[PDB]
This record gives structure tokens, sequence and C-alpha cells, in this order.
């Protein structure tokens, strides 16, 4: 049960920090791009395609950023905090009718 | 090379199965 | 189409808007590219992967 | 005036919004009108009925459930649950929670047939 | 030992603004086939992982 | 002194009659689960390979 209360939690929090990593795995696709550019290009391809990168940059990431997260773009489900009490004990005694 | 590198095959599996 | 632009504007509002590519020849014969610019890109209940 | 088919003047109507029965096959019509409302016929899409769940995370065991006469909790899946299974969510409201739903449109009638039917009680929300 | 022409050709896409989100993460296509998935309303994608 | 010698522990059963016909063949049960599988209408049964 713990497991499928925890699931209903992390696997929201774990879905959105994915969500912005793929921010980040697009981001890093950019940079190592570009980096194979600089080694290979002609000096006058490195004009063309620099200004061609920033249109690309200001095109795909030019808007905000859609991943909002405080505590309230959540519902109201990551809000609780679970607790769990009670006592096991084993007794050799009768059933006490 | 030239930055990146290992931080971009770190977040490439990007399924959080950790 | 703007009806397309709205209706995906109040889709997504905290996602991202990732950029798929999509091989004319891999839609079916529902998709035809006559049918997208009416209506568009119609996911049936199975689903399509991009 | 077909066209676009706008979602926020499309219409369910029905004897089996609000009641459902369990075990049954429970009826619903969806109706598709366009931005000002004219009854689209050729409206070909696509309906669908994903359910999420209501409620608090309610649990208990009880060891040895005979002694007590605990019927709360003497199976463990909570099927012998409280009241409705109203505004309880264990792992069965978690996990599985799907009813089978179909979609019967026609071919050229404004009106989409919905049925659909679960197999426990509860008090969950659909996303028409 | 050829010249290579390559058969250059009339690649027609879909350059597709697909808005993913929140995404669970899934095995191949076989169980991603929408009547065997079922998501919910929170999740609105799946990833195919391998 | 008790799990050498194995003492009796006694199962309880169920002998059921299986329609199994026309079964097609096919590996492992991790990808013979219904989650998956499709189990076409002419056949109503998996059967298993190694």
């Amino acid at each position: 049960q713990l497991s499928a209360m925890k699931e209903r939690k992390t696997n929201y929090l774990l879905a959105v920090k994915r969500e912005l990593l793929s921010e980040m795995l697009v981001i890093e696709w950019m940079e190592t791009f570009f980096a194979h550019l600089r080694l290979s290009l002609s000096p006058a391809e490195f004009l063309s395609y620099k200004h061609k990168f920033d249109l690309a940059a200001a095109n795909i990431f030019g808007g905000a950023v859609r991943v909002d997260v405080d505590l309230d773009s959540m519902p109201a489900w990551m809000s609780e905090k679970f607790i769990l009490q009670g006592s096991f004990s084993v007794t050799t005694a009768p059933y006490a009718v | 090379t030239t930055s990146s590198a290992d931080r971009f095959d770190r977040l490439r599996d990007i399924s959080l199965k950790n | 189409t703007p009806h397309l632009v709205s209706a995906f504007e109040r889709r997504t509002q905290g996602r991202l808007l990732t950029y798929s590519f999509v091989d004319t020849a891999s839609l079916d014969e529902d998709n035809s590219l006559q049918d997208i610019a009416r209506r568009g890109l119609k996911i049936p209940m199975t689903g399509m992967r991009f | 005036g077909a066209g676009p088919v706008d979602a926020q003047m499309c219409v369910a109507e029905g004897a089996n919004l609000t009641v459902g029965h369990v075990g049954e096959w429970n009826m619903f019509e969806v109706r598709v009108r366009n931005r000002r409302g004219e009854e689209v016929a050729d409206a070909d899409g696509a309906v669908a009925l994903c359910f999420s769940p209501l409620g608090e995370p309610q649990y208990s065991f009880v060891a040895d459930p005979t002694s007590s006469l605990s019927v709360d909790a003497y199976r463990m899946d909570t099927m012998l649950i409280g009241g409705g299974r109203v505004g309880v969510i264990t792992k069965t409201e978690l996990t599985s929670l799907t009813p089978e739903w179909a979609v019967e449109k026609t071919e050229g009638d404004c009106v989409y047939r919905v049925k659909y039917r679960h197999t426990r009680p509860g008090f969950v929300l659909m996303h028409v | 030992s050829q010249l290579l022409t390559g058969e250059r050709r009339i690649f027609e896409y879909l350059l597709c603004q697909v808005g993913v989100g929140r995404s669970v993460v899934v095995e191949d296509e076989k169980e991603a086939c929408g009547s065997r998935f079922s998501l919910l309303w929170e999740y609105d994608s799946a990833y195919l992982e391998k």
C-alpha cells in the first residue's frame, strides 16, 4: 500500500523532473552539435551558421519555460504527510466469548 | 569535447529508474 | 488552422513543446495530407509515435 | 454550419451522467456543436473517458480479523470496506481504476453513443 | 569505385509541434498501445524507453 | 530433525478443465502477459516456449 501511495506522488514529481531534464537534453544537444561546428567549418561557414544558431535558439527556445512548479500547479495530492501507527503482538491467549 | 560531454551522457537516459 | 493553434494552446499549459518530424509515407490512409490541412493530425485510440 | 467543432460547446446528455450502476452497462450521449452551435453532422473525432480517483488515502490491516469481528479489513484488497467506497483511496483505486468504455459513433448523425461499466462502487471523476 | 548520386529524394515531412508532458516511463511499443495502458489525466504521453 | 525428513505439508489445489484450443506458441511470459499481447480472435490461448 505504501508503495502505491508513494508512486502516487513520486511518479508525478520525477515526471516533471524528467520534463525539465528533456529540456536539458536538447540544451545539451544544442552544445555538442555546435562544438562539432567550430572544429569543422570554414571561416565563412562560421558566421552563416552562428546567425542560424541565434535564430534557432530564439525560435525553438525563445518562449517562457512551461515547466512551472512551486506547490500549486501540482494538485492537492502533493500536500499530505503519511503516518502509520499501530502495534503487532503475538499472544497465547483464549478467545473470550 | 568542448564542455558538455560528461553531463550530456549522464542525462541521456532520462528514465529515472535510480 | 487558427482552430488548431487555439486548441493546441489550451491543451498544453504546463508541458514542453518538442519539435518532432513526421514522414508522409508513415501516415496511414486516414491521415492523408489533404485531410491534415482541414482538421489536423488525428491520433486514433491506439496512438501514434513521435 | 460544420467547420470547427468546439469542445467547450459540446454537450453531454443522458440519464446516467451522475448515477451509475455497478455491473450494468450505463449509457450517455455526447453531442458535438461548433463555435456558435449548429449540430455539426460531419464531426468525425474521438471521445475518451479517462477516470480519476477522489478522496483521501485510507487503509486498515487488523491482524486476525475474526476475533475482533472487523469486517472492515477481512479482505486485504479492501473489498469489504465501509460505506460506499467514498473518500477511500487504497491501491485498488490508484493502480487499476479501469471501467471499460466504448464509443459507437454513427456515419453522419450527430450523437456519440458511450457505454461504460465498472466492478467497484465509489465516487470518481469522469473526464469526458 | 562508384560516383554516388545517391538517388536524391522527395522527402515530404510535417514539422509537428508535439506537446508531450509528465510522461510515464514505458517499455517497448507493444504495451503502449492505448487500449492496454489507459493513462490518467495527469500523465499525458508515454516514453518508449527500450 | 524436521525438514530433513520433510514432514507432511498438505496442499489445496483446483483440478480445472481449461479449454485451450488452437494455441499460438510465443516465448517467455514477460511478453506473454495481457498488457501487451493481442490474442487475435482466431486464437483463444497462448502456448509458451522456453
